[PDB]
């Protein structure tokens, strides 16, 4: 069969690295047409929903252990922030054909035996009876579950205990002095004000609630608009209707309320923020139905249970949340220590997310734009509730570990009190018994309650050829999925052991593979590997230089933040966060910077200072920020086209946007590119821009930060990518 | 921890 072939390469002959590879699809999934009931591209799972680190699965353990490649699945149930965008097919007859033993769902890989009266489960080989219902002008082959690898069903009654819940929100806002002064409260209020209609309300049942918190927990009774402020203070930190209300029936009142709040705490001098108590308050406020507690704060919890200093209460809270289907999201914006490392556990184990805004300050107009844009997109994001996810494997395969934000204790089931749209997840697979078939399969199932009072079950079925050829296993390895695998193992290692241990784990992942390939597969002295794993060494090396794993000094909050982001980022954004897209703008092609409303972007250059001409203009996009680097020797014409002036020392410095320079088509093109890199319908990230000038203190600090993004270069005591490869070669030698 | 958008800020 067309088993993907091994394409040997010499890593030393490919420098700079062919970074265009970061954008190629993974190796093909060699499945002949006969194995699929209705052959088509939709008959096997798309890499967008699931990506196996191995697209040619080792037929047995000893071979898996010998490959030294990991077996993991990058799973992402949703592709966009809004469900109306490119949804999978949706079944509605309520018929759900499932195996009696394993419980796997009918899929494109089952085999109909005995005149099509029964089907043999492809996961456990059990013979099952085909319901007469599967044939009621279309036949069973016109059905999605048989035509598509990724499809969805409307769940029957037995898949529900209680009636689908409404999308419930509880904004727990920090109204302490730090919040007032910084403008976080103002910005938070104004944003809610400007997006009440952005919040999902597909069934008109969406419910909201607002808790303002300082040293006491301030509540608000919101009457129905039709029957036209009641602030109920509670200072006893040891201690529903009209508190959690209809966004629709109280639209004007919620608006009236949010408008007054800023004035209420306008002159607050209290510096207390009792997160613990408030959190328990919100818990009881929505626990009877479940929902999201969205915390906005710029002040370290310092009063009541759960206070922190420069705690396990939170972990216990997440355990309780898993009992009442509550998710917690956090927006931490402050110049002071916030202990993202501790607070991020709230979101982490409740399927929520934490967003960190270092040095946030209203005094900086650009700080407002970033916080607002993200907070707005985040609250507008669709999501599920009471969801659970699991992956079933065919005989011999077993899910062993689960990574990402959700709740999982001693099962193979991942609980999502609410399932967001902007995250990714990873499952490690183990091959126990030897596989006997030429194919093995993996099926991910999501039993969910959509934010439209509907019960659904989303299925993702993946089929992979088995092989005994170690060479074939390597030729079908998904480098980006693998990078992601080790990225999660590294986060675990760090978060539970040490940063250094995590570095050791990252570098080892590369050495073992390079060592294995060299000895397990048959010139001068090259560093051998295959084409599909060509970017792996570079990705792991670059990972060791990421702010999340770097050696040396990195502020506590930044670090925790970076770790939290790398662990939940969608593959696409993960690879870019590790290795950045760098654009050479001064010698930009004429197409670039202009429409094809989507703008065309220049081709990315390698992430190295070797290419930064002193007279050039470069734009760096690392998924977190955008750096506009202008060479200290830029010709006045260039400095002009971009900022209006001809003096390069007069340019804007730091966190600032590019000015609108009239009659400069070049300035428009630069603005187009930036705006293009800023729009995503799958994540909420708004990337602030930092303008840096090439070669008073701030300028040095920025050059330093921007420079650190060029992960191919040497930094302090971390070698360059070139040297890294040399080191590895020396290590796998005798 | 004094936070700054730039992690390299003194
Ligand atoms: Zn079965």
């Amino acid at each position: 069969r067309p088993m993907n072939q091994l394409y040997p390469i010499d890593l030393l002959t490919e420098l700079p690295p062919p970074i265009t590879d970061l954008t190629l699809p993974p190796p093909p999934l060699v499945i002949p047409p006969e194995r699929m009931l209705v052959p088509s591209e939709l008959s096997n799972a798309s890499p967008d929903y699931i990506r196996s680190t191995l697209n040619a699965v080792p037929k047995n353990s000893s071979l898996l252990k010998k490959s030294k490649l990991p077996f993991g699945l990058v799973i992402r149930p949703y592709q966009h922030l809004y469900d109306d965008i490119d949804p999978p097919p949706l079944n509605e007859d309520g018929l759900i054909v499932r195996c009696r033993r394993c419980r796997s769902y009918m899929n494109p890989f089952v085999t109909f035996i005995e005149q099509g009266r029964r089907w043999r489960c492809n996961f456990c080989r059990l013979a099952n009876d085909v319901p007469m219902q599967m044939d009621q002008p279309k036949s069973r082959y016109d059905r999605n579950e048989i035509k598509c690898a990724v499809m969805e069903y409307m769940a029957p009654k037995e898949y529900t205990l209680r009636q689908p819940p409404p999308a419930t929100y509880c904004f727990l806002i920090d109204v302490s002095q730090s919040s007032i002064k910084s403008g976080l409260l103002a910005t938070t209020i104004n944003t809610l004000l400007q997006n009440l209609d952005s919040i999902p309300n597909h069934d008109e049942r969406t419910r909201i609630s607002i808790l303002c918190v300082d040293n006491a927990i301030h509540y608000f009774k919101i009457p129905l608009d039709s029957e036209n402020i009641n602030m109920m203070d509670i200072a006893d930190l040891e201690e529903p209707n009209s508190m959690v209300v209809s966004l629709k029936a109280c639209r004007q009142n919620i608006e009236t309320l949010l408008t007054k709040i800023p004035q209420i705490f306008q002159s607050n001098l209290i510096t207390n923020f009792a997160l613990g108590p408030a959190l328990k308050s919100a818990y009881h406020l929505i626990g009877g139905v479940g929902g999201k507690i969205i915390v906005v704060s710029g002040t370290l919890p310092n009063l009541g249970i759960g206070k922190l200093q420069r705690d396990s209460f939170y972990k216990n809270f997440t355990i309780d949340c898993s009992k009442v289907q509550i998710t917690v999201d956090l927006f931490l914006a402050s110049e002071d220590y916030m202990d993202v490392a501790s607070l991020s556990n709230l979101s982490r184990f409740t399927a929520g997310q934490t967003h960190f805004y270092p040095g946030f300050s209203g005094k900086n107009p650009n700080d407002i734009v970033k916080f607002s844009t993200e907070f707005a997109k985040h609250i507008s994001m669709d999501f599920c509730m009471e969801t659970v996810m699991r992956a079933r494997g065919s005989t011999g395969l077993r899910m062993s570990r689960f990574y990402g934000h959700f709740f999982n204790r001693s099962s193979d089931l991942c609980a999502f009190s609410t399932m967001p749209r902007d995250q990714s997840y990873l499952f490690e697979v183990n091959v126990d018994e030897s596989i006997m078939a030429d194919y093995c399969y993996v099926q991910v199932a999501v039993l969910l309650s959509l934010n439209n009072s509907q019960r659904r079950i989303r299925i993702i079925t993946l089929a992979m050829p088995t092989t005994e050829s170690l060479a074939e296993v390597y030729a079908s390895a998904d480098q980006l999925a693998i990078a992601s695998f080790y990225n999660s193992k590294a986060v675990e290692k760090a978060l539970n052991s040490s940063l250094d241990d995590a570095r050791v784990l990252i570098n080892k992942s590369v050495q073992d593979i390079l060592a294995t390939y060299k000895k397990e597969i048959v010139g001068g002295a090259p560093l051998r590997l295959c084409a599909n794993l060509r970017m792996f060494p570079l990705l792991m090396h670059s990972l060791t230089k990421h702010m999340a794993f770097r050696s040396g000094i990195v502020p506590s909050d930044h670090r925790a933040s970076a770790l939290n982001n790398l662990e939940s980022l969608p593959l696409k954004y993960l690879i870019k966060n590790i290795y950045p897209d760098v654009y050479s703008l001064h010698d930009m092609a004429d197409e670039a910077g202009l429409p094809v409303g989507t703008i065309v972007l220049p081709q990315p250059i390698n992430a190295t200072s070797s290419l930064f001409e002193r007279y050039g203009l470069y734009l760096i996009d690392n998924g977190n920020e955008l750096f506009l680097w202008m060479g200290g020797d830029a010709v006045p014409a260039l400095v002009f086209d971009v900022f209006g002036t001809q003096d390069i020392f007069d340019i804007p410095i730091g966190k600032q946007e590019i000015p609108v320079v009239e009659n400069s088509e070049f300035n428009q093109r630069v603005r187009n590119i930036i705006n293009q890199l800023r729009n995503h319908d799958d994540v909420i990230t708004y990337q602030s821009l930092y303008i840096v000038r090439g070669a008073a203190r701030e300028v040095a600090t920025l050059r330093l930060w921007a420079s650190s993004t060029l992960v191919e270069d040497k930094i302090l005591n971390n070698e360059s990518y070139r040297e890294f490869l040399q080191i590895m070669k020396a290590r796998i030698s005798k | 921890t004094y936070n700054n958008s730039n992690p390299f800020m003194t």
